C-alpha cells in the first residue's frame, strides 16, 4: 500500500471525480456494509466545509487497509466538484448525486447497514430565521428514523451537526425538551447523536492554559496530522506521497480510541457484576489498554439509545451490555 | 418549511395531538409524511392548496362547473333572499346556502338498499344522501343495490344546515313520520 | 375568430387575487363590495381562486371523512398508499396489474348528462327536478346533485350552477344535470 509523505495516512494517486461518481444502480450493486454515509446539504455556491477533515481521520495508517471503513457522500454534484480537489488522494471513497432527503438515494447506499450516518449541512446562515436554519438536518434525521428496511429505522446510527444548538429539541422524542437546558445536558448530546460547534468555544481557554492538552486533542481527533503535514499542504501541491520507507512507516503504530464490548471476550468476566475498577486494572495489565469511560444503554428492564460516562468511579457497577471506550496500540 | 417545523415542534411536545396543517405545495407534503408521528389514521391531515386547487379545476374539465359546485359545498353559508337581485342570482344563492354534513341514519333505514334509502331521504326527509361509512372502516359513494344500510351507518348529506340533517336521525318510519311539513320531524317516543 | 368560436370556447381561470375577477367578464355589473363566490364568473364556474379553500381547515376538524370524500372525488382516487409510494422517491411505479386490483377500476365519477335528448329528456319538457332524481336513481343508479342552467333565455352561452334544487323546481330542455355515476 501507498501512504502520504509523512506516512500518517493511507494515500492514492489523484483521480478524476468520475472515477468515484456512482448512480443508484451502481451504489446498490456495490456490497456497501459497515461503511460511513455522509448526508451533505449544499448549494453549488455554498462555502467549502472542508470534508477532508472528515475523511482524513478515517484513513489513518494505524488501520489495516481491510479495516478502513469505505465512505460514500450523498449530496450536490457541483458542490462536490469544488471540494474533490482536497478528497482525491483518499482511497475507498464514493459519491452519489442528489438530495440526502430522497429516500431512494438512502436506500441505494444501504443506509441500514452503515456503521454511522453523518448528517452535515454546508448552506449559509445568511438565513435570518433561527428555526429554519437547521430544517434540512432535522428533516433528514427524522426521515432516516422513519424508514423501513424489511427483506432498521430508529436503530440506525446517526450523528447530526446542528447549526443552532436550540434545534436539538427536535432530534429526539421521550426526552422532555426545555429551552432553559444548555446543549451538553440534552439527551441527544449525552447520547452522542448531536454535535454543535458551540461546544468547542472553551478551546481558546484550554490553549492559553495548557497548549499540550490541545496538541493531545489534535493528535487523537485528526488521527495524526503533524505540523509537517500542514506545512506540506501549505506548499499548495496537495498531499504528495507514495510507498514509503519502513522508516517512516514506523509511525504506523499509534494509539487509537476504540470500543470494546464486554459482552463476550476475555473481558466479559468483568461484565457480569464486576466493577469498573477491576476492568481498568486487568486491562492495562494484561492488554496494555486504558479504559476511559462507558457507553451504557439508557433503558434497561427498551430503546437502542446509549449514553456516555466519562471515567466512572472505581466501585462503579458494570452490565454485560456495556461498551468501554479504550486507548489501544494495536 | 416554516409550517413543517411547527408540525415537528407540536408533535415533539406530544405525539397524540391531532394536527391539521395547510401546505402551499404538494412537493413538500412528503416531508410531513416522514415525521415519525404523522398518522393519517389518527386524524392528522394536510390540506394542500395546490393539490386541491388544481384538482378542482381538473374535475371542471370533465364536468364543467363542478369546481363552483364543490367550493360552495365546503363553506358555511345561510341563504339570504333580497330585492335588487335577479332570478338566476336567487337560484344560485339558494344553491350556495347548502353545505355538506354527516349524520347517523335512524333505525328506520336498517336493511334498506342504498338507492331506496337515498330515494327515501330526498322524497320524505328533504335531504340528499351521497355516501355511507361501511364497517374495517371504508367510505362508499353512491353504492349500488348490492349494499344495504347496517345499524348506526353514518351518511354524508347535502343540506341547508346541521339542523336539517338531524331529521335523518330522528325519523321513526311509519311509527310516527307520515305528515308532509318536514318541520314536524322530531325525536319519537320509541 | 375561427371561421373555416370566440366567447363560446370553455375557459377556467385560476386567479391569484380574487378582486381581479371583475375583469374576466362583461354585462356583469362589477362591485368590489361583492365577495368572490357571488360574482358572475364564479357562479358560472369560469373563475377559481385559492381563497375559496380556506374553510377546509374547519371542515377537517369538524368532519374528517367529509374531506376524505372530497379528496377521493377531486383526485379521482389518490389513496394513502399512492402518497406513501410517491414519498419513497421512485416516482409512480406501475405496470399491467392483477385483475384483482383492477377491480377498483370502477368508481363513482361526477359527470354531466344533458336533458336534451335521451331517456331523461322526458323530464326535461316541463318536469320538475324531483321527478328526475327519482327516475334516475331508480332506473339508472344515478344521483342528481345539481343543474348547470343557461343564464340567458328568451342569449349568451354562459351557464350557472344550482346545487341540489328543491323537489318542485321546474326543468328546461336545455339544462345539464350534475350526476354521480358508477359506469
Ligand atoms: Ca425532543
Ligand atoms: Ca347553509
Ligand atoms: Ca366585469
Amino acid at each position: 500500500r501507498k501512504f502520504d509523505s509523512t506516512g500518517m495516512f493511507h494515500w492514492c494517486p489523484d483521480r478524476p471525480l468520475n472515477d468515484c461518481l456512482q448512480d443508484r444502480s451502481q451504489a446498490s450493486a456495490s456490497g456497501l456494509r459497515n461503511h460511513v454515509v455522509v448526508c451533505l446539504f449544499a448549494d453549488a455556491a455554498s462555502p467549502l466545509i472542508g470534508l477532508r477533515n472528515l475523511v482524513m481521520p478515517l484513513r489513518a495508517s494505524n488501520f489495516h487497509y481491510h479495516e478502513l471503513k469505505p465512505t460514500i457522500i450523498v449530496g450536490n454534484l457541483d458542490y462536490l466538484h469544488r471540494e474533490w480537489k482536497t478528497l482525491q488522494n483518499f482511497p475507498k471513497l464514493s459519491i452519489l448525486p442528489g438530495s440526502p432527503l430522497n429516500r431512494a438515494n438512502l436506500r441505494a447506499v444501504n443506509i441500514n447497514l452503515c456503521d454511522m450516518c453523518v448528517i452535515v449541512s454546508a448552506k449559509d446562515r445568511n438565513m435570518e430565521d433561527p428555526n429554519l436554519v437547521d430544517k434540512e438536518a432535522i428533516l433528514c434525521s427524522l426521515n432516516i428514523k422513519a424508514m423501513t428496511f424489511d427483506d432498521a429505522g430508529a436503530n440506525v446510527p446517526l450523528i447530526t451537526e446542528l447549526a443552532n444548538d436550540s434545534n436539538v429539541q427536535f432530534l429526539d422524542q421521550d426526552d422532555d425538551d426545555d429551552p432553559d437546558t444548555e446543549l451538553y445536558m440534552t439527551q441527544p448530546f449525552a447520547c452522542g447523536t448531536a454535535f454543535a460547534v458551540s461546544v468547542l468555544d472553551s478551546l481558546m481557554s484550554t490553549s492559553y492554559f495548557n497548549d499540550n492538552a490541545l496538541t493531545l486533542i489534535r493528535t487523537l481527533i485528526t488521527g495524526g496530522a503533524t505540523p509537517e503535514l500542514e506545512q506540506i499542504l501549505a506548499e499548495g501541491a496537495g498531499m504528495r506521497g507514495g510507498y514509503c520507507s519502513p522508516a517512516v512507516l514506523a509511525n504506523r503504530d499509534r494509539c487509537r480510541v476504540a470500543q470494546i464490548s464486554l459482552f463476550d471476550g476475555p473481558l466479559a468476566q468483568f461484565g457480569q457484576g464486576g466493577h469498573y475498577g477491576e476492568l481498568f486494572v486487568y486491562a492495562l495489565r494484561h492488554f496494555g489498554i486504558l479504559c476511559i469511560g462507558l457507553y451504557r444503554f439508557r433503558d434497561t428492564n427498551p430503546s437502542s439509545k446509549r449514553y456516555v460516562i466519562t471515567n466512572p468511579p472505581e466501585d462503579f457497577p458494570l452490565l454485560p451490555t456495556d461498551q468501554v471506550y479504550v486507548l489501544t496500540y494495536k | 418549511a416554516a409550517n413543517i417545523m411547527r408540525v415537528i415542534s407540536i408533535k415533539n411536545y406530544h405525539s397524540d395531538i391531532k394536527v391539521i396543517v395547510q401546505l402551499l405545495q404538494y412537493h413538500n407534503k412528503a416531508y410531513l409524511l416522514n415525521i415519525p408521528s404523522w398518522d393519517w389514521k389518527r386524524g392528522d391531515d394536510a390540506v394542500c392548496v395546490a393539490e386541491l386547487k388544481l384538482g378542482f379545476i381538473a374535475q371542471s374539465c370533465l364536468a364543467p362547473g363542478f369546481s363552483t359546485l364543490m367550493a360552495n359545498l365546503f363553506t358555511m353559508r345561510s341563504y339570504k333572499p333580497t330585492p335588487e337581485m335577479s332570478q338566476w342570482q336567487t337560484d344560485y344563492m339558494r344553491g350556495t346556502g347548502m353545505e355538506m354534513y354527516t349524520e347517523y341514519l335512524s333505525s328506520a333505514f336498517n336493511a334498506l338498499t342504498f338507492p331506496e334509502a337515498a330515494e327515501l331521504c330526498f322524497s320524505k326527509l328533504k335531504l340528499l344522501l351521497l355516501a355511507i361509512e361501511v364497517r374495517e372502516s371504508t367510505l362508499a359513494i353512491n353504492p349500488g343495490p348490492k349494499v344495504k344500510i347496517e345499524n348506526a351507518t353514518q351518511g354524508f348529506f347535502i343540506a341547508e344546515s346541521a339542523e336539517e340533517v338531524k331529521r335523518a336521525f330522528y325519523y321513526c318510519k311509519n311509527c310516527h313520520a307520515n305528515v308532509s311539513d318536514v318541520r314536524q320531524i322530531k325525536k319519537c317516543k320509541c
